[PDB]
RNA sequence: AGGUAGAUUACCUGACGUUCCCAUCUGUGUGAACAUAAUGGUACUGAUCAGGCUCUAAGCAUCUUUACUUCCGUGUUCGGAUGGGAACGGGUGUAUCCUACUUGAUAUGAACCUACC
RNA sequence: GGCGGCACAUCUGUUACAAGAUAACGCAGGUGUCCAAAGAUGAACUCAAUGAGGACAGAAACCUCAUGUAGAAUAUAAGGG
RNA sequence: CAACAUCUUGUCAAACUAUGAAUAAACAAAGAAGAAUUCUCAGUGUUAAAUACACUUCAGGAAUUUAAAU
């Protein structure tokens, strides 16, 4: 009857973001790859503060999407497979999340036409526990206790336990 | 190192806490003060609200009017007492919310004694069409407001299923039929969900799909032997058995003390013992 | 020819020579602008009472 | 030389009380006012609609009419050498019940309790109780004797000056 | 003892750890329809396999904070009044009113209607 | 007096004296507009900033968590909300 | 080294403020005509319906007590 069941970690959100500095053509295709990879329409993110150094307010810059549940675990493994389960100790946030990056998306390399192109992607994994809804529910929204909230090493141990991935300190 | 902690004493000396219930996350004090405000020229004439709150397992419906001392409850009705009327499982359905609302209307009119001239609708073929009580002779029906609370009002929400039951019981609640289970298609779309037609169309579908899923989702229904053809008739009889005996029905409560406060003598001695421990330790 | 702009000197002494004239009681008992329904009830009763009182007068 | 704005010189008058911002209590909109009551006008700057003029702030008036959302208040205003009657219509957020008659209504109740007991005593034939005595300014206290067995003496003399530095 | 609705709006807040859940509440399973969004995360609806892990509630601490009492201190200032002292500046005496900041001790909620235990 | 300026119609803070009134060609500033939405209503959300993470990406691009009593925003001068 | 946090110290604000006097401002201390109680009680309207409540010369009418309330 031990209550460790309610303390099991689980990936509840995986966000994939492609940031390109130009609006149109490149952003149109950068959305298509994210739709083909996951299966849901991404979000065209517009700039918040214009910067002449990067040649960017109202213009749409990036595209992102979040997948949850069984689909989140599938795409995370694909992103980890190309990384070969090689994650630095620095990649893990002090809150209990982590992320990494990808330069070439594997997807459909067969019909690699110049129209589709090659885009780099970044994976960010937001972990959780059963009981985290108490901060997201509309009625009686509260704060999760400090002990229940994750930590840097709690995520690291989860990474080494479910995927048998090592953490390097270089 | 760098902390720049914005939680210092200078931060608290000017902090302004919110209202206790709003600080708790239970009451919207911006819409509440619109549901409370009786006209000033109607001195101490109560303004009634149907406080419809749905927990994970019950449908709490109450009739309240506000005073400076507090809120006074004129009548109440829960779904956990529906087994007395023959409904044993699915106490939070769209079908069980209609029974909870209708039971409250008939329980209330029995108290005021106006339950013989205000009867609403009773037949099962008119469960889907709009009904609002009107003047009988020259006596207006009981008027009440729907307090929804922190619940979004979508076009299927159960808080309007409770409202539909109250209006069918003969209690006037101003509304529009654009947020019921219908508000599209017609009566039979609204009628089917009131009679549990949406629950007794998923048991059949699940039984076709999988046996594990069917027993996982409706495990206690199978033990009770409620076939997907009995739910529709169950709510017909429950409605019949409410309009005939709504007025309630039927000791020592076992306390469990938790900690109790420490007195000054015990609290002071804790410091002294710890201080003495520090002396010998250091 | 610059002149003195304004002074409140001797103003209070003037105001108290014939003191602050309080309003009469009739000022506090006006009814213009009262509640519409309250005035309707009052008119209905005063009309009812006057008709009854006049009826006795004609009777006797 | 100020200006002639409707809300001139209200940097400190209209400021909310310290840590008293936000919504007001619900007793403000739930208190029941009747014609003849005593109220105090207290402008609530958080409600800019129907804000009474700043000269009526803190003035104690009488309720002369009760409308569906507004309370009529009758206050005295001073003019050149006379006093005029001002009739307002204020929402309940900007007013407050007045305690000007708090003690008077208590002495009204004391005399009513005595009068109620007197009629019962007169029926019984027994002598009636007297009405409570009127309030008086602090009277010259009468002569009193002090028992010296539990009396302690402390001499009082001027003190030697001591420097504050 | 718990839940719904509240009134006072920190004695009710914040940080650190801690105790039960037997009912209740919560977290909990799911996505077929109402409904929902980029995402069943939210909101919606259907349910009951498990759990007191977080909620929630009760308590701990030479806890910041907050709320009353004393002290600060009749010390700051002030209403009234000289043919009173001083070249000024400014500051007495007389009949009176009397703060604040800090500090020390105490507390950390009381209370209203309905249902269940 | 003239030249200069508008204290001439007018708003905010201060002079200003804890009701109201209130001087100087006293001080620091403001107006002759702007808005079919920047009016009305309903719903959802929470802001500035800081910390820690994510390929190009760096002090500044976009994504995520946490703290966050308003330190943001509210057409405009200042003061209030 | 700085620099950043944090704990003290010294001195200030007409256009800074938690706190906040003294002096003041506006009420009450019994005028639908100097109180109170008891009985009876009508017209409208609020109200789910009211005998509650609101206004009506504290609608009205009749008795007893009463001149008191710094």
């Amino acid at each position: 009857c031990k209550s460790d069941v309610m303390r099991k970690i689980k990936i509840d959100k995986l966000v994939l973001n492609i940031s390109v500095g130009e609006s149109g053509d490149r952003l149109t295709r950068a959305a298509k790859v994210l739709e083909t990879l996951t299966g849901q329409t991404p979000v065209l993110s517009e700039a918040r503060y214009t910067v002449r150094a990067f040649s960017i307010r109202n213009d749409q810059i990036a595209c992102h999407v979040t997948v949850r549940g069984a689909k989140a675990a599938e795409i995370l493994e694909k992103g980890l497979k190309v990384k070969e389960f090689e994650l630095k100790a620095n990649n893990f946030s002090a809150t209990g999340n982590f992320g990494f990056g990808i330069e070439e998306h594997i997807d459909l390399g067969l019909k690699y036409d110049p129209q589709v192109g090659i885009y780099g992607m970044d994976f960010f994994v937001v972990l959780a526990r059963p009981g985290f809804r108490v901060s997201r529910r509309k009625r009686m929204q509260d704060k999760i206790g400090r002990d229940h909230l994750l930590t840097k090493e709690d995520a690291i141990n989860w990474f080494k336990e479910t995927y048998e991935g090592i953490v390097l300190n270089k | 190192g760098f902390l720049k902690v914005i939680k210092n004493r200078a931060y608290f000396k000017k902090y302004q806490t919110q209202f206790r219930r709003r600080r708790e996350g239970k009451t919207d004090y911006y819409a509440r003060r619109k549901m409370i405000f009786q006209d000033k020229d109607k001195f101490k004439t109560p303004k009634y609200r149907v406080v419809v709150r749905i927990t994970n397992k019950t449908v709490i419906a109450q009739i309240a009017y506000s005073e400076i001392i507090g809120d006074k409850i004129l009548c109440a009705a829960y779904s956990h007492e529906l087994p007395r009327y023959g409904v044993k499982l699915g106490l939070t359905n769209y079908a069980a919310a209609y029974c909870t609302g209708l039971l409250l209307a008939r329980r209330l009119l029995q108290k005021l004694g106006m339950d013989k001239q205000f009867v609403g609708v009773s037949d099962a073929a008119k469960l889907g069409e709009d009904y609002t009580p009107e003047e009988v002779d020259e006596r207006r029906p009981f008027k009440c407001i729907l307090d929804v609370g922190l619940a979004r009002t979508t076009t299927g929400s159960k808080v309007f299923a409770v409202l539909k039951g109250m209006c069918d019981g003969g209690v006037y609640v101003p509304h529009s039929a654009t947020r019921f289970a219908g508000a599209g298609e017609n009566e039979e779309a609204l009628r089917s969900r009131i009679l549990g037609g949406h629950v007794a169309a998923y048991m059949k579908y699940l039984s076709g799909e999988d046996a594990d899923l069917y027993k996982k989702q409706f495990g206690r229904f199978i033990a009770a032997g409620i076939a997907p053809e009995a739910l529709e008739n169950i709510y017909i009889e429950a409605h019949k058995k409410i309009r005939e005996n709504p007025a309630a029905e039927k000791k020592e409560h076992k306390k469990y003390p938790t900690s109790k406060k420490l007195t000054l003598e015990q609290r002071k001695a804790a410091i002294q013992a710890k201080l003495a421990k520090l002396a010998q330790q250091a | 020819s610059k002149d003195k702009n304004r002074s409140s000197h001797n103003q209070s002494h003037k105001a108290h020579r014939n003191g602050f004239y309080k309003p009469k009681k009739s000022a506090y008992m006006s009814t213009k602008g009262m509640n519409v329904q309250v005035l309707k009830n009052t008119k209905a009763q005063r009309k009812f009472a006057l008709a009854k009182k006049l009826e006795a007068k004609k009777a006797a | 030389p100020l200006s002639n704005g409707r809300n001139r010189r209200t940097r400190k008058l209209f400021k909310r009380p310290f840590r008293g911002h936000g919504l007001s209590n619900t007793s403000t909109i739930l208190h029941t006012y009747k014609v003849g009551d005593y109220v105090t006008i207290l402008c609530n700057s958080s409600i800019q609609h129907g804000l009474p003029y700043k000269a009526f702030h803190g003035k104690t008036g009488r309720v002369w009419n009760v409308n569906p959302h507004a309370i009529g208040v009758m206050v005295n205003k001073k003019v050149n050498n006379r006093i005029v009657v001002k009739r307002l219509h204020i929402s309940p957020e900007h007013i407050k019940p007045s305690g000007c008659q708090k003690d008077f209504l208590e002495r009204k109740a004391a005399v009513a309790a005595i009068r109620k007991q007197n009629i019962q005593l007169k029926k019984e034939g027994k002598p009636l109780l007297p009405l409570p005595a009127k309030r008086l300014p602090k009277q010259p206290r009468p002569a009193e004797l002090i028992k010296g067995a539990d009396i302690k003496f402390t001499t009082v003399a001027p003190l030697k000056f001591e420097e504050l530095y």
